[PDB]
């Protein structure tokens, strides 16, 4: 399962 | 051998034709197993492979809910982008992310990693050592000092050391049948005439599993990875690949060069001449 | 970065008139993502085309994957035509079963 991104 | 995760992220802005298209597509080493795409009538997760029927309704909803919710971040950071850039709010950008973990044959980590671009060009990548970043440019920067001190590489070593590679070791599991298979390569060489007394031989390499393979044209056992041309190893449409690599060779003189194919399915190289 | 799409058409397994088989219009190496992939059978747009194996490689270039299933005829042509900003015009590749 994909990973929560964090904001650039 | 070594298996991997991977998903690749894929953000795109359309200034005046709405909000931007957001994909997630997900691999298994080579083989498409989910997809997310904003623009479907009606965006969800959705299996990409057969064996993922082995997850119950929970894990898509789970996924569709973490993929919305990454979509709609993704926006935000289309327009921060626009700002460390200077850029104009009228032009259509690219933020890219490729994210995953391979692990060996005894399902340990053997690598993870989070590599992102923006319009096609290297931002910020999490180092081998999954503690620091390697920034591109003085934009990438900035995010890099944010992350720091927001501890977020602490937060992805814990994804990429736990949860993918347990994820990727279920995966692997439910879908043995499929990932862990070897379709041995058929081959065949075709010949095409040229002007000048030359001749064109090509080599293909057809329905197998995975997809690293190796193609060569020797000439007294010599290989001739030079004069060689060929493309890159492609998709079937069935979850198998192919493959060609041809050589210019002079006419009259073809049963002096051979063909070798190697690949996990052929215990025994193959050797094919026209 | 503008990298032009580079278009590769073929089938799964060798052409034989009658039997069932699997035609591919594989896009690859190109730059933005935005792009328009058609497959054609005697000039007419193929209905059922599946568009999968959406992947980018080292340099960031895009690829992917439009298939349908078909049954080659003796007579029977097939091409793929692409759209991309990086070309005037869009592109149509022809499938070569002789390849
Ligand atoms: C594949 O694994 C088979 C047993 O594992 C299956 O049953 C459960 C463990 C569940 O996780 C399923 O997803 C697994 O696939 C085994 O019987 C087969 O011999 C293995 N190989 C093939 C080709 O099926
Ligand atoms: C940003 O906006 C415009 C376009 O370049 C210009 O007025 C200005 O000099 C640019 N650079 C910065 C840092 O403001």
């Amino acid at each position: 399962s994909e990973i929560e991104f964090a904001r650039l | 051998g070594p298996h991997s995760l991977r998903y690749f992220v894929t953000a795109v802005s359309r200034p005046g034709l709405g909000e931007p298209r957001y994909m997630e597509v997900g691999y298994v080493d080579d083989t498409e197993f989910v997809r997310f795409d904003s623009d479907a009538e009606n965006p969800r997760y959705e299996p990409r492979a057969r064996w993922m029927e082995q997850e119950g309704p929970e894990y898509w909803e789970r996924e569709t809910q973490k993929a919305k919710g990454n979509e709609q971040s993704f926006r935000v950071d289309l327009r921060t982008l626009l700002g460390y850039y200077n850029q104009s709010k009228g032009g259509s950008h690219t933020i890219q992310v490729i994210s995953g973990c391979e692990v060996g044959s005894d399902g340990r980590l053997l690598r993870g990693y989070q590599q992102y671009a923006y319009d096609g060009c290297d931002y910020i990548a999490l180092n081998e050592d999954l503690k620091t970043w390697t920034a591109a440019d003085m934009a990438a920067l900035i995010t890099k000092h944010k992350w720091e001190q927001a501890g977020e590489a602490e937060r992805l070593r814990a994804y990429l050391e736990g949860t993918c590679v347990e994820w990727l070791r279920r995966y692997l599991k439910n879908g043995n049948a499929t990932l862990l298979r070897t379709d041995s390569p058929k081959a065949h060489v075709t010949h095409h005439s040229r002007p000048e007394d030359k001749v064109t031989l090509r080599c293909w390499a057809l329905g197998f599993y995975p997809a690293d393979i190796t193609l060569t044209w020797q000439l007294n056992g010599e290989e001739l990875i030079q004069d060689m041309e060929l493309v890159e190893t492609r998709p079937a449409g069935d979850g198998t690949f192919q493959k060609w690599a041809s050589v210019v060779v002079p006419l009259g003189k073809e049963q002096y060069y051979t063909c070798h194919v190697y690949h996990q399915g052929l215990p025994e190289p193959l050797t094919l001449r026209w | 970065i503008q990298k032009t799409p580079q278009i590769q058409v073929y089938s799964r397994h060798p052409p034989e008139n009658g039997k069932p088989n699997i035609l591919n219009c594989y896009v690859t190496q190109f730059h933005p993502p935005h792009i328009e992939i058609q497959m054609l059978k005697n000039g007419k747009k193929i209905p059922k085309v599946e568009m999968s194996d959406m992947s980018f490689s080292k340099d960031w270039s895009f690829y992917i994957l439009a298939h349908t299933e078909f049954t080659p005829t003796e007579t029977d042509t097939y091409a793929c035509r692409v759209k991309h900003d990086s070309m005037a015009e869009p592109k149509t590749v022809y499938w070569d079963r002789d390849m």
